[PDB]
DNA sequence: TGCACGGCTCGGCCCGG
DNA sequence: CCGGGCCGAGCCGTGCTTT
C-alpha cells in the first residue's frame, strides 16, 4: 500500500527529462520536443511503476481475512487508478467474458 | 459506539407559511459537458510513454490559447508580437507579448522573467521603479501574463508594464427581483469524524425548519430557498497514516448513508447542490467530474439534491454562482509571504485576478492529464465560494462578491501541531438579487 | 497407451505455433474420433478451438479417451526441432510421460514431463452473422501488414458486392478494397450493411502463419464479435473468435 | 539499500524472398 | 544467398503511505 499511495501521488507532479542530457523541466515543453537539444521528453514516473503490484494486492485481499479497512483502501486504490486516466486512455476493447474472480465489484454488489 | 443519525427526525414547524416563490435555476457549467477528445498516436504501435506527454503538453497550450483571449479584451492592449518572430523588430518600436511565466528572480534592480510561448522563449526585465513592479511581485509560475516594452538586440526584453487578465472595472448593473430571496452557504461538513460536532449541525437544521427567535429570523427563513455545499462531505478512508483510530465511521459507504440520512431534514421547498472535494469518494485529482455512484448512491438518492461537478456554474435568477472547492489556495499562500490561512480571502482575490483556479504545477495540488483546460475562469461571476481551509471570511473585489464558507470540524491534533484555528459553525447568508452577504449566522455554542 | 503417426512435421509444428501465440497452457483431448483443444486467452479477448480427427493421421491408435496437459513452450521448441519431411511419432504408455520421436535420417526421442490443468469447458452459442466472406490469405497478410503501419485499430466494412478494410490515423489514412469480379474474393453473402473494428495486435498475432495461397472464411456481424476459419488438411479446422472494439 | 518499471544501443541469430 | 526483424545483454534514468 505505502507503495502504490506513494507512487500514485507522485505522478501527479513530476518531473519531465530529456532522453539525451539529463536536465529535467517541471512541466513539457508546449512544443513537445526537448529546445537546445535533439531528443524526445520522457516520463520519470511510467503508468507502469503505479499498477505494479495491484495484482498481488487484489489476490491477498481476495484470498485472506484482512480487515474492512484496508479492502475498501485497496477497492478505491483500483478505482483512483482507472480514474485518473479516463481521458487518455479510454477503455475501448470489449471483453468475451466477464467476472475474472473481482472482489471489488462484489462488495459493491452486496 | 456506531450510531449514523438513523433516528434524527425534524419536523416543519406549523407557524409559518413559506411564500410560494417560482424557483429559477440552471446549471451553467460541469466538466461532464463538454467530451475531450483524447489525442491520437501518430503511429500504429504507439505505447504509453507519449501519449502522457502529448496529453500534458496539449493541455498547457490549450491553457495559454484560452487565457489569451480574454487579455485581448481590453482596448488598451494592442500590437501583440509572436516571441517567435520577435527578432524581427526595430529599436524604436512599442510591442507587447504574451506567454506563460517560466520562472522568475528578484535582484536589485528588478526583476528577472523567463517567458514561453509556442514558438520560442525569451528574458525580461521590470525595472523597480515601475508602477506596476509591486503587482508583478505576487505572480507565481505558469501564469499568463502580458509585457509591453521595447527590444534589444542584446538579448532581454526590456519592459515598462505588466498586465493581469483582471477582472473589468465597469459592467452593466441586472435588473431586479420582485421579491427577495435568500441562500446558504456551507462546506466541510466532515461527517464520520471524531471531531464532527453533531449537535450544532442538529441546531441548524432545526433552524432551518423555523425554530428562530426574532421577528426578523422567521421573516428570513420563510424565504430561504438554495443551499449550497462545497466539498469534503466526509472524512474519507485512509487519507493520511494512522487515521483509523481517528475515525467513528470507520467505513466510507456508511459515512455516506449517515451524511444522507443527516440531509433528509432540509425543507422540500429547499433545493440542495453537493459537489465533491479532497477526502470525498471522487477522482484523485482535480478537476473531478462528480462523485463515484457506487459509493456515494445515497445522497444522489435525495430527492431534493442535485450533484454538480467540481468546479461548476450556477446561475440563480440571473445571477452567477462559481463554487469550488478551494485546494488552490495553499499554493498562493505558500508562494506569497504575507499571506496565511486566517484571512483566505485575499488569496482568493488573487486567484480571480489571475482567472485560474490552481496555476502552478508540481506543487501541493495534483492535476489530471486532460487534453483541455478546465479551470480557467471564462466569464466573470457575481460570487465565489471555496473551502477547505476551515476559515470564515468574506471580501468584495470589483463588484464580485468572496466568500469562504467555514467548517463543521472541531480542530484536530494536526490543525494544533501546523497552529490552524478553525472557525466552525459559521454559516453565510447572501440574497440572491444583490449576491452579497447580508447576515451571518452562529451556531458554535454547542460545537 | 496410444501411437499417432504425423507426415510432416513441419505443418504440425506450425500449427501448434499458431495456437500456442495466444495461450500458455491448454488441454488436448484425445478420442476414438480425433485430438480436441480448446482455450481462451488470460485477457479474456480471443477463444481458440482446434480439432483432428482420425481421417488425416496417416495411423491412429487409441482406446477410450483422456486429456493430456503440457507447457507450449517446450512442445514448440521439440515440435520446431523437426524437419519437412519426417514423420512425427505421438506415444505414450502407463507412465504419465509423454514421449516424443521423429523419424527421418534419424530417430530421435525426446521426453516431455505432464502438467494438470484446471478445464473450463465454455461454448459460445453460434450468433446472427450478417456477412460471411471468403478471401486468400495473401490478401489479408498484406492488408494488416499495412493497416498496422498508420493505426493500431481496423475497420470492416460490407456491402451487397463489395468488401473493404479500412484504416485512419492522426493524419494518413489506408484503405483496401476488392470485389466479386476480383481474383482475391472468392464469395461473399451480405444481408445488411455492416461495419466494426478490432484491434491490430490480436489480428496481427493470429494471421500470422497463413499460407499465400489459402482459404480463410471470415463471419462477423454489427459491433458483434468476428470469427475466421480455414481447414487443415480438408478434414480439421481452427477457429478463432475476436471480440470487437468501441 | 535491494527491488520494480521505462528510454536507448548493439550484436547474433535466424527466416523468407 | 544477403538482408531485415526480433530478441537479449548492457549502460544511463526514476520512484518507494503524509490531514
Ligand atoms: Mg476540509
Ligand atoms: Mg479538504
Ligand atoms: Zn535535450
Amino acid at each position: 500500500i505505502p507503495d502504490l499511495r506513494g507512487n500514485l501521488r507522485s505522478f501527479t507532479r513530476q518531473e519531465f527529462r530529456c532522453v539525451k542530457c539529463n536536465t529535467k523541466f517541471r512541466r513539457p515543453p508546449l512544443n513537445g520536443k526537448c529546445p537546445v537539444c535533439g531528443g524526445k521528453i520522457v516520463l520519470t514516473v511510467s503508468k507502469g511503476a503505479i499498477e505494479k503490484y495491484l495484482g498481488t494486492a487484489k489476490m491477498l485481499v481476495t484470498e485472506y481475512n484482512v480487515k474492512n479497512y484496508t479492502r475498501q483502501r485497496i477497492c478505491l486504490t483500483e478505482r483512483d487508478i482507472d480514474s485518473l486516466f479516463e481521458n487518455v486512455f479510454p477503455e475501448t476493447q470489449l471483453t468475451l467474458i466477464v467476472n475474472p474472480n473481482d472482489i471489488c465489484q462484489r462488495l459493491v454488489m452486496a | 459506539e456506531y450510531s449514523k443519525y438513523e433516528d434524527v427526525v425534524i419536523e416543519w414547524n406549523p407557524s409559518v407559511t413559506p411564500v410560494q416563490i417560482e424557483k429559477n435555476y440552471e446549471v451553467k457549467f460541469d466538466v461532464r459537458q463538454v467530451k475531450l477528445r483524447p489525442p491520437k498516436v501518430k503511429n500504429g504501435s504507439g505505447k504509453e510513454g507519449e501519449i502522457i506527454v502529448e496529453a500534458y503538453a496539449s493541455l498547457f497550450k490549450s491553457r495559454l490559447s484560452k487565457l489569451k483571449r480574454i487579455l485581448r479584451e481590453n482596448p488598451e492592449i494592442s500590437n501583440v508580437v509572436d516571441i517567435g518572430k520577435l527578432n524581427y523588430v526595430s529599436g524604436d518600436e512599442e510591442v507587447t507579448i504574451i506567454g506563460l511565466v517560466n520562472s522568475k528572480r528578484e535582484t536589485n534592480r528588478g526583476l528577472i522573467f523567463e517567458v514561453e510561448d509556442k514558438t520560442g522563449i525569451v528574458k525580461v526585465f521590470l525595472p523597480k521603479d515601475s508602477e506596476d513592479y509591486r503587482e508583478a511581485f505576487k505572480v507565481l509560475p505558469d501564469a499568463v501574463v502580458a509585457f509591453k516594452g521595447f527590444y534589444s538586440k542584446k538579448g532581454i526584453f526590456f519592459a515598462n508594464k505588466f498586465y493581469l487578465p483582471d477582472v473589468p472595472l465597469y459592467r452593466k448593473q441586472k435588473p431586479p427581483l420582485e421579491e427577495k430571496v435568500y441562500a446558504i452557504l456551507i462546506s466541510d461538513i466532515h461527517v464520520g469524524s471524531r471531531e464532527f460536532c453533531e449537535k450544532a449541525f442538529l441546531k441548524f437544521l432545526e433552524w432551518l425548519n423555523g425554530h428562530v427567535e426574532s421577528k426578523e429570523e422567521e421573516e428570513i427563513v420563510s424565504r430561504v430557498k438554495y443551499l449550497i455545499i462545497a466539498g469534503d462531505v466526509v472524512d474519507g478512508i485512509g487519507i493520511y497514516p494512522g487515521q483509523y483510530s481517528d475515525l467513528v465511521i470507520p467505513d466510507i459507504f456508511d459515512q455516506y448513508e449517515a451524511l444522507a440520512n443527516l440531509l433528509a431534514n432540509v425543507p422540500e421547498h429547499i433545493t440542495m447542490f453537493i459537489g465533491p472535494g479532497n477526502a470525498d469518494a471522487a477522482r484523485p485529482a482535480i478537476p473531478q467530474p462528480e462523485f463515484y455512484k457506487e459509493y456515494a448512491k445515497p445522497i444522489y438518492k435525495l430527492k431534493n439534491a442535485i450533484i454538480i461537478s467540481n468546479p461548476a456554474v450556477i446561475r440563480l435568477h440571473g445571477r452567477d454562482f462559481l463554487i469550488a472547492h478551494g485546494r488552490g489556495i495553499e499554493d498562493v499562500v505558500s508562494f506569497v509571504p504575507g499571506l496565511t490561512h486566517h484571512k483566505p480571502g485575499l488569496p482568493m482575490v488573487e486567484l480571480l485576478k489571475m482567472r485560474h483556479l490552481a496555476p502552478t504545477f508540481g506543487g501541493k495540488v495534483p492535476i489530471a492529464p486532460d487534453p483541455e483546460d478546465l479551470l480557467v475562469i471564462e466569464e466573470v461571476p457575481d460570487l465565489v465560494q471555496m473551502g477547505h481551509v476551515h476559515v470564515y471570511d468574506a471580501v468584495v473585489y470589483r463588484g464580485v462578491q468572496l466568500v469562504n464558507s467555514a467548517t463543521w470540524q472541531a480542530q484536530t491534533e494536526f490543525q494544533k501541531m501546523v497552529n490552524i484555528v478553525p472557525t466552525p459553525a459559521k454559516v453565510p447568508v447572501v440574497d440572491v438579487e444583490s449576491a452579497r452577504v447580508v447576515k451571518v449566522l452562529d451556531f458554535s455554542g454547542w460545537c | 497407451p496410444f501411437e499417432i503417426v504425423f507426415e510432416g512435421a513441419k505443418e504440425f509444428a506450425q500449427l501448434i505455433e499458431t495456437a500456442s501465440r495466444l495461450i500458455d497452457e491448454a488441454a488436448f483431448k484425445v478420442t476414438e474420433e480425433g485430438i480436441s483443444m480448446r482455450a481462451m486467452d488470460p485477457s479474456r479477448v480471443v477463444l481458440i478451438d482446434l480439432n483432428l480427427p482420425a481421417s488425416i493421421f496417416s495411423k491412429y491408435e487409441v482406446d477410450g479417451e483422456e486429456t493430456i496437459g503440457v507447457n507450449m513452450d517446450h512442445l514448440k521448441k521439440v515440435l520446431k526441432r523437426g524437419k519437412a519431411k519426417e514423420t512425427l511419432i505421438l506415444r505414450k504408455g502407463e507412465e504419465n510421460f509423454l514421449e516424443i520421436s521423429l523419424q527421418g535420417t534419424a530417430t530421435r526421442t525426446f521426453k516431455l514431463p505432464l502438467i494438470d490443468v484446471e478445464e473450463i469447458e465454455v461454448d459460445l452459442p453460434e450468433l446472427p452473422f450478417t456477412a460471411k466472406v471468403v478471401i486468400l490469405g495473401d490478401v489479408i497478410k498484406e492488408a494488416v501488414k499495412d493497416a498496422s503501419l498508420v493505426s493500431d485499430s481496423m475497420k470492416f466494412i460490407a456491402k451487397e458486392n463489395e468488401f473493404t478494410m479500412r484504416a485512419e490515423g492522426e493524419t494518413q489514412e489506408v484503405e483496401v478494397k476488392l470485389t466479386l469480379e476480383d481474383e482475391g474474393l472468392l464469395d461473399i453473402e451480405v444481408q445488411e450493411e455492416t461495419k466494426s473494428a478490432y484491434g491490430i495486435s490480436y489480428l496481427s498475432d493470429m494471421v500470422k502463419g497463413l499460407g499465400k495461397a489459402d482459404e480463410v472464411t471470415i463471419k462477423f456481424g454489427n459491433e458483434m464479435p468476428m470469427q475466421m476459419e480455414y481447414y487443415i488438411r480438408d478434414e480439421g479446422r481452427l477457429i478463432f473468435l475476436l471480440a470487437p472494439r468501441v
